């Protein structure tokens, strides 16, 4: 009966399949969570090595035909797009919550009560996070940012050499500082040009105070070092004149074709002379440049760069104070050019970086830019360093946007599990088991950390639970909730002093995403797969 | 069928690291055949159908198709090392292989890779500090020292019998390549030293011409072929009547309009020719074609024209003579006329005309002419000359010298062993392990020379224990302990530093892989 | 519900589930039109009407 | 180069292999999860020939499944061992093993030593065995009817979750009388189980002698009386037909005189043997070898009954019931080697001819006549009868039974939880998990009828902590009651055997680290 | 990666059903048999 033309399940089989798929997805990226984890490798069919361990990239480049797997992948992608850090911890927490809710579902419990208990526990945990906040302005500031950057870059390839990369990231963030409409200061990212070039080691990658273009010079006869130049940004191709489709040329007299052919170049010559009439030295053209314009720029003694990106031109005009002019027209009917909209730079020297040259722009007079030239072995290490630098920049931006630091290492999860366990005794209904399962689901982070560190897991868990239980009672010892956990010795250290420093908005968003994923999946009890 | 992924193979654990170490050891054992002056040459067969007979470490590795990711990473780091400094392509691979082979002893002793990477970085920092401390300066004004350095650097290739001239050739090429434009920028590009390969003749006929050598011929036999002091000019635009991209049409209704247009075309051609012959030139070099009327006008004006040239050739000609390429004939001016010539003779090298621009005032671009047997010998000579030029450029960019062979390695090993006694904890065993891993180059040199390492190794180890005994190496020709100060073997410091940095980076990158995922089809 | 092109849809309304089921029997192909008409007219109770119709046809 | 092992050898690590083994063993528990409590059902297995196999016991289900997994074969082994030992709780041991595996799966995935888990399992099993032996509650001297009442109660308890649950009070007395009349060594092979097509469950009778199906007759079978008052049975073993003496013989006759002499002497020997068999005063002749038509016609003229092609088991049962002996030769037929009965008839039951030999005071065996369905029903009835017989035999050999239901498991879990609050370290978590896994019996018993298992388990835990020792579950009352007063008794050795088998299976599964497979 | 493990012999050919659908199919088959053996 029931002609559906496909395949279907029953009730518990689909739930078991989803739980197994979530467990497999969690175990796929369960060896690169803590700072002691190693990286993975992704090879395609043609032979392209991809060494990475951020989690989001591995989930995106996995291609799994499972609904729960695709849901987890899109959740990790949304988490990386909204924040950028903590893409695997949220997935692991969601998988643990699903595994814990499966046991309650198998115990003849309605999923609505479990969902309500999970929501109540999540709300209580969110309300409890605000109690453990530390003011960022009350500390030192620079040291706190350095510690946060070192913590964010601790699970990458530059974990050992984190004393210089963190300072470089802090300097780049302080340089790229934009002000809003006379209110709160902003910290825009994805604007610093992160170049990748093979050469020496990674310790020689200094910070370039200014901008760096990934293009070469046009003609070989142009100088490569101009002191106190004028940047002229253009948004039109420097080619010869060409009529439109609706405007044709019908030569009726032989005494006019030569004049037309001469004027076709004389117009461009006059335009070039009017452009260079203000005394410009650096001219950037996003389109094409003919040979006549190159010869004119060589004879006039000025540089010319062709095929420039739009975002790079906008950043250059914003840093130097210039204005991108798409045309030479004004408020009348004559094409002129003023000198008040010319970006003044300083030293524009072209440097060769391993068999290739690139034009660098130093600081100007309007704003301050930032450029990072990462150096490493091949392309995989350069991509890994770029990803680590982007993650560190995102973490620093999220920390500076919300002055609120929270210690890490697994103490916050244990404190939340203790608080939810102590609060579950005040309900008295069927949601107590749901709250207890929500509290026990947060203890998977210390277990995974101890597994990756190859240390005593049960002993450390018991020690953390015994140390956090004494912090709730006895108000005379309320400073025991900032002990953290160490992976190099296996004992609680200072942590909150200067070890781990992570924001709270990231953790709140990760917990909310995990709760939403556990809610949107537990409400599934039937699957209908049609045949193509 | 209800599975998560399709045709996916995931492998994790110690097996991936073991396979990577085995592949690295195999690559190191394959590349170790070409090392030292007592080594032998190989022969590769490219899928195109040619013959690759050389001895460089990068030219042989680039013609080997592999499938393991470790081998691909090794090829990539070797290509980056060859493109960075130019020399030292096999030593870095051998050092990386040895460092990855000596690292498996600790991985089987339940040791975490983070401590291993920390010890590797701490050893790299100490090695860099020692290499910077044992740096010996050298003067750049002495030509004999530079010639000796070049000869000691090229004593391994097959030019060991002709380095008496190749050294001077490379020195002249380096002296002519260096050019200072505007500002305080001193660039040393290699796109202006064109190397020509002509089969035939003896190897002693090679020299350095003060100019260039274009493989072209005159357009008409009535033009001149031997000029004393000509005025070579340059062009860019074509010398013929072309159409227009503005979609133009000439609607005519009379009868003499065709004749009027045909006469106006010739009048415009004659006007352009008169605008070209304005400051009385001699040799016209254009990049496009030249019509017959312009050729006849230049013959009547006794002007030589050459068509179909390249952009790099035109740039080299402009750099050698001292002029600039002009696109419009009406804007020739006066400073754009090149008067740096002195000899323009067109000879024949095996039924083929060649243009020779010799004897210039102050040329900044030369063309090296090579005369050998077939094409493989010419390619090998060109590669050796390029390596010598790169070594000379790296020496001129950093006036630092360090004793080569095996003295610097033993000195660094002794300095690391004498400093490892103050360390404690788990960061002492890998330090002492990588401190003795630098002896893989002298051991291989001794094995390739006299194949008696069990005595020479301990003889060199017992000698470097003294105070003033840091420049004692091993002669690869005979096989005895000799001083590097009296032998004359020297090497730059930047090349060794780059080699060490690349080896350490490759070891760090390869010591952090424990998972292999293949079967996702990229997209 | 998973279609042939690979689109996974999760819905709780009976009308959408019946439309995405894609049946082949006329007795089942009339119920989807009935649910569509009920959702167009009223909007709610798209599953109660189908249950009532099935119960009546079973009691018949 | 040359490979090490054979090309095509599958290998595995440790933690993933153990996880896969646990996941594979968790599926076997779902096959015998519904067949447990009284409200449970049964399964239907179809082989490759098209024959249905309906059986509620988990042993037959596991045997008809044909599992090829190396880790899933541990449940079949312990199931067969439990069926051969006592033959009762075949699914409880598998459920307990699956619960222990599911409880230790997180402890294994976290990173614990398997030796500590094995030691904890052994200690918990020893403690449970000691506690069960302590609270065994046995008697030393009882009345004559008290033992029969206990046997009937045990039979009714064992036949509660079977197919003949509606007639559990009728088969109890039958199996009691069958086991009580089984000599002293308890010979299970002496009980005959016959299946005749036709009749209902109430038409099943239990005879006090022997009964077998009618063999192939000849032409002189309807000429002899089929009813005798006090006859004499003579169990023989020689062929009664006209045939040659030996297969390796040769007669070289001369003339027709010796030929006719031998021809007459053959019939003379035949008649002498038939008279020697008849001179013993017998009336019923039973032999394993087929009887010819000559002897059948000779025995019908003297009003005597005869039947050939008697099986060995039927002949042995008849000899043990009457009190005769297997006589090979007919030259020593006295009076102490002949059987004796009180009545012998031959009626038509289900369209088949059957013989009865009831009325033997010195009999030590019986024969069961199971009716009902056709094949599957009769097989299930025979399985239930065998299970009840084994339960009664165990209750006789051990005379130690405890309260049934989920009271013993709850008491053991409470004792293990109370004992876990003394030994510190990591040993407390393992004992706690072992105690929590023991509560899967009442949950599965209450979930088979659609009841709130959580509230019932909480009430049972509260009653066990507030005391209130033999408090179990209830199906008809939809609550909890005292199983010791509800006439629910089960053998205590069955629980010990199941616990030991589950512990051994768990230890063997945990001890598995690397699995190596070979082609073909 | 959850690799499927082989449990029952020839699992890619046999089919397993729950229980309610099997009971409904058996009831429908019995009703059809009774309707056929009714005239
Ligand atoms: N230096 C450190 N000391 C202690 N714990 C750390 C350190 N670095 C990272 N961690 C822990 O590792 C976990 C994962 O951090 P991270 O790698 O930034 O996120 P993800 O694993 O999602 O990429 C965090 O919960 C944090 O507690
Ligand atoms: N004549 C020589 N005397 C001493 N050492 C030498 C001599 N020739 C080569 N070597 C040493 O052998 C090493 C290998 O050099 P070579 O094979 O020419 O290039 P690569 O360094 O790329 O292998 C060098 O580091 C050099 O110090
Ligand atoms: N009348 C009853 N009252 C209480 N419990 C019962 C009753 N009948 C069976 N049980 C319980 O059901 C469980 C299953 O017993 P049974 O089906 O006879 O064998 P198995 O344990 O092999 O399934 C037993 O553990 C027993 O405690
Ligand atoms: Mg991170
Ligand atoms: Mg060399
Ligand atoms: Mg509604
Ligand atoms: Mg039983």
């Amino acid at each position: 009966p029931l002609s559906v033309f496909g395949d279907r399940s029953t009730g518990e089989t689909i739930r078991s399949q989803n739980v197994m798929a979530a467990a497999s997805i969690a175990n796929i990226v369960k060896s690169s969570l803590g700072p002691v984890g190693l990286d993975k490798m992704l090879v395609d069919d043609i032979g392209d090595v991809t060494i990475t361990n951020d989690g989001a990239t591995i989930l995106k480049l996995l291609e799994v035909e499972h609904p729960a797997a695709k849901v987890l992948c899109e959740l990790a992608d949304l988490q990386d797009k909204e924040v950028g850090d903590g893409t695997t911890s949220v997935v692991i927490i969601a998988a643990e919550l699903l595994k814990n809710a499966d046991e309650l579902v198998k115990q003849k419990i309605h999923p609505t009560s479990v969902i309500s208990g999970y929501r109540l526990a999540c709300k209580e945990a969110v309300r409890y996070i605000n109690e453990n906040l530390i003011v960022n302005t009350d500390e030192l500031g620079r040291d706190c940012l350095i510690n946060a950057a070192k913590t964010s870059m601790s699970s990458k390839i530059i974990g050992i050499n984190g004393d210089f990369f963190a300072n470089m990231v802090v300097d780049a963030v302080l340089a790229i500082k934009y002000t809003d409409i006379r209110g709160q200061p902003r910290y825009p990212v994805n604007s610093v040009n992160i170049l990748k070039a093979h050469g020496r080691s990674q310790m020689e990658s200094m910070l370039i105070s200014g901008y760096a273009l990934n293009c070469v010079v046009g003609s070989q006869g142009m100088p490569k070092r101009i002191v106190n130049a004028k940047i002229a940004c253009l948004d039109f191709s420097l080619q010869k004149t060409k009529m439109k489709l609706g405007v044709q040329v019908v030569i009726t007299d032989p005494e006019k074709l030569d004049q037309i052919r001469q004027r076709e170049s004389d117009i461009t010559k006059e335009r070039i002379q009017k452009i260079l009439a203000t005394g410009a030295n650096v001219i950037l053209t996003t389109g094409g440049i003919d040979d006549m314009c190159l010869k004119y720029f060589v004879e006039a003694g000025a540089m010319a760069v062709r095929r420039v990106l739009k975002r790079d031109l906008k950043r250059i005009a914003k840093a130097s104070g210039a204005t991108i002019l798409s045309t030479l027209a004004n408020l009348e009917g004559e094409e002129t050019f003023e000198a008040a909209m010319l970006g003044q730079a300083e030293e524009v020297v072209q440097e060769r970086i391993c068999d290739d040259e690139l034009i660098l722009i130093k600081n100007t007079k309007a704003r301050t830019s930032a450029s990072i030239i990462l150096r490493g072995a091949n392309d995989f290490m350069c991509d890994e360093m770029e990803r680590s630098l982007h993650d560190a920049l995102c973490v620093v931006k999220r920390v500076l946007e919300s002055k609120s630091v929270v210690p890490g290492g697994g103490a916050v999860e244990a404190a939340l599990s203790i608080y939810l366990e102590n609060y579950a005794t005040s309900m008295g209904s069927r949601e107590q088991l749901a709250i207890a399962e929500f509290a026990r689901s947060l203890l998977v982070i210390p277990n995974t950390l101890a597994v990756n560190a190859a240390q005593d897991s049960t002993d450390l868990v018991a020690k953390l639970r015994a140390f956090h239980n004494e912090a709730q009672v006895n108000p005379e010892r309320k400073n025991l909730k900032w002990i953290g956990l160490d992976l190099s010795n296996g004992k609680p250290r200072d942590n909150k002093q200067a070890g781990v420093f992570e924001p709270t908005i990231v953790k709140v968003k990760s917990l909310k995403f995990a709760t939403e994923a556990a809610i949107t999946i537990l409400r599934i009890d039937d699957l209908i797969k049609l045949h193509p | 069928v209800l599975v998560l992924s399709q045709n996916t193979k995931r492998e994790s654990g110690r097996k991936v690291q073991s396979g990577n170490i085995n592949a690295a050891k195999t690559i190191a054992d394959i590349i170790r055949t070409c090392l030292g002056p007592k080594s032998m040459m190989k022969m590769l067969l490219d899928p195109m159908g040619g013959i690759v007979m050389t001895n460089d470490g990068n030219a042989i590795l680039r013609e080997i198709q592999v499938q393991h990711p470790a081998a691909k990473s090794m090829i990539e780091i070797s290509r980056t090392q060859d493109e960075e400094v130019g020399d030292g392509t096999t030593s870095v691979i051998i050092l990386a292989g040895e460092m990855l082979s000596v690292a498996e002893h600790f991985l089987e002793q339940q040791m975490h890779p983070t401590v291993v990477i920390s010890a590797y970085r701490k050893a790299l920092d100490d090695m860099i500090s020692t290499l910077k401390k044992i740096s010996i300066p050298v003067d750049i004004s002495d030509s004999d020292m530079m010639l000796n350095i070049i000869n000691s650097s090229i004593t391994t290739k097959a030019i060991s019998r002709w380095s008496s001239l190749a050294c001077n050739i490379a020195l002249d090429a380096v002296k002519m390549v260096q050019f200072e434009e505007n500002g305080r920028k001193e660039i040393d590009i290699k796109k202006y030293a064109r190397v020509e390969k002509i089969p035939g003749g003896i190897i002693e006929d090679s020299c350095v011409l003060r100019g260039v050598m274009i493989n072209k011929d005159v357009t008409h036999p009535r033009m001149r072929r031997y000029i004393k002091n000509p005025r070579i000019v340059l062009l860019d635009s074509s010398l013929e009547y072309k159409k227009g991209e503005s979609q133009t049409d000439i609607e005519i209704t009379r009868e003499e309009d065709f004749t009027r247009i045909l006469q106006m075309e010739e009048e415009y051609i004659q006007q352009l020719c008169e605008d070209i012959i304005q400051l009385k030139p001699d040799v016209v070099i254009t990049e496009k074609g030249i019509s017959d009327l312009a050729q006849h006008y230049l013959m009547r004006a006794n002007i030589t024209a050459i068509r179909r040239v390249r952009k790099t050739d035109n740039n080299r000609i402009a750099r050698a003579c001292g002029a600039r390429i002009v696109s419009r004939p009406e804007e020739l001016r006066e400073d754009d006329v090149g008067t740096g010539a002195g000899l323009l003779e067109i000879k024949k090298i095996g039924d083929e005309y060649f243009t020779f621009i010799t004897d210039c005032k102050d040329p900044k671009a030369c063309t090296i002419l090579l005369r050998g047997a077939s094409k493989e010998i010419l390619s090998e000579v060109e590669r050796n000359l390029q390596d010598a030029m790169q070594v000379c450029r790296n020496v001129l960019l950093d006036p630092q010298l360090v004793p080569g062979g095996g003295a610097s390695e033993m000195a660094v090993a002794h300095a690391l062993t004498e400093k490892s006694k103050a360390m404690t904890g788990v960061e002492q065993w890998p330090y002492r392990a990588v401190a003795q891993a630098l002896e893989v180059i002298p051991r291989t040199l001794i094995q390739n020379c006299g194949a008696s390492t069990i005595r020479l190794l301990t003889s060199l180890r017992a000698k470097h224990t003294q105070e003033n005994c840091e420049t004692w190496g091993v002669n690869g020709e005979t096989g005895t302990l000799v001083d590097m100060k009296e032998l004359g073997i020297w090497e730059p410091l930047a090349v060794k530093l780059q080699t060490y940095k690349t080896a350490v980076e490759t070891a760090v990158l390869l010591l952090r892989i424990d998972d292999i995922v293949s079967g996702h089809k990229k997209k | 519900i998973q279609d042939g092109k690979g689109d996974v849809t999760i819905t709780n309304d009976g009308a959408t589930i019946l439309k995405q089921m894609q049946v082949l029997h006329p007795a089942a192909r009339m119920l989807v039109e009935l649910s569509k008409a009920q959702d167009i007219e009223a909007g709610d109770g798209t599953t109660s009407v189908v249950i009532i119709a099935g119960s009546l046809l079973d009691s018949c | 180069p040359v490979i090490l092992l054979k090309e095509g050898t599958d290998s595995s690590q440790g933690i993933p292999q153990l996880v896969s083994n646990i996941s594979a063993c968790q599926v076997i528990a779902e096959a015998v999860r519904t067949t447990l409590g009284p409200r449970g059902m049964d399964k239907l297995i179809v082989d490759g020939r098209g024959k249905a196999t309906i059986s509620n016991d988990g042993a037959t289900i596991l045997k008809l499944l044909d599992v090829v997994h190396p880790a899933a074969k541990t449940l079949v082994d312990i199931a067969k061992s439990q069926d051969a030992e006592v033959g009762d709780g075949t699914t409880s041991v598998t459920l307990l093993a699956a619960e222990f595996l599911k409880q230790v799966k997180p402890y294994v995935e976290e990173g614990l030593h398997p030796q500590i888990i094995i030691r904890a399992f052994r200690t918990a099993t020893q403690l449970a065995v000691n506690k069960i032996k302590e609270i065994a509650v046995t008697v030393k001297k009882a009345d004559k009817v008290e033992q029969r009442k206990l046997l009937e109660k045990c039979a009714m308890t064992a036949l509660s979750s079977k197919l003949i649950s509606q007639q559990k009070a009728f088969f109890a007395k039958m199996v009691v009388d069958a086991v009580m009349m089984l000599d002293d060594l308890l010979q299970l092979k002496m009980i005959g189980i016959k299946k005749v097509q036709g009749g209902a469950l109430e038409d099943s009778q239990l005879v006090a002698g022997v009964a077998f199906k009618k063999t192939f007759s000849y032409a002189g079978f309807e000429m002899q009386p089929k009813k005798y008052h006090n006859p004499k049975i003579a169990l023989l073993n020689v062929e009664l037909e006209l045939k040659a003496e030996k297969d390796n013989a040769e007669i070289r006759v001369h003339t027709v005189e010796d030929y006719q002499a031998i021809v007459d002497a053959e019939w003379n020997i035949l008649y002498d043997k038939l008279e020697k068999i008849h001179h013993s005063g017998a009336k019923v002749v039973l032999s394993k070898l087929p009887i010819g038509d000559v002897a059948t016609q000779y025995f019908a003229d003297r009003d005597m009954f005869c039947a050939g092609r008697v099986p060995e088991e039927d002949l042995k049962r008849t000899m043990m019931a009457c009190g005769g002996s297997i006589q090979t030769s007919v030259n020593a037929l006295s009076a102490d080697v002949l059987g004796r009965c009180q009545v012998f008839e031959e009626t038509q039951i289900g369209g088949e001819r059957y013989n009865f030999f009831t009325g033997c005071p010195k009999a030590k065996t019986c024969t069961f006549i199971l009716r009902g369905g056709a094949e599957q029903f009769m097989e299930e009835t025979e399985r239930s009868l065998h299970d009840a017989i084994m339960i009664v035999r165990r209750a006789i050999k051990n005379d130690s039974v405890v309260a049934g239901g989920g009271a013993i498991e709850m008491e053991l879990s409470k004792y293990l939880r109370d004992y876990s609050r003394t030994i510190p370290g990591k040993q407390q978590l393992l004992i706690g998990a072992y105690a929590k896994a023991l509560e899967i019996i009442p949950r599965q018993l209450c979930d088979n009828a659609g009841f709130d298992a959580t509230n019932i388990l909480n009430k049972l835990r509260a009653r066990h902590a507030q005391g209130g020792t033999w408090y179990g579950v209830d199906i008809n009352n939809e609550d909890i009651a005292d199983n010791f007063e509800a006439f629910v008794w089960e053998p205590a050795m069955v629980r010990i055997n199941a616990l030991t088998a589950a512990s051994e299976a768990a230890c063997l599964i945990v001890s598995v680290d690397e699995t190596i497979k070979n082609p073909r | 990666y959850g690799r499927p493990f082989l449990i029952i012999k020839d699992q890619d050919r046999k089919s397993r059903l729950m229980g309610l659908e099997a009971l409904k199919s058996h009831i429908m088959a019995a009703k059809a048999v009774a309707n056929t053996m009714r005239t």
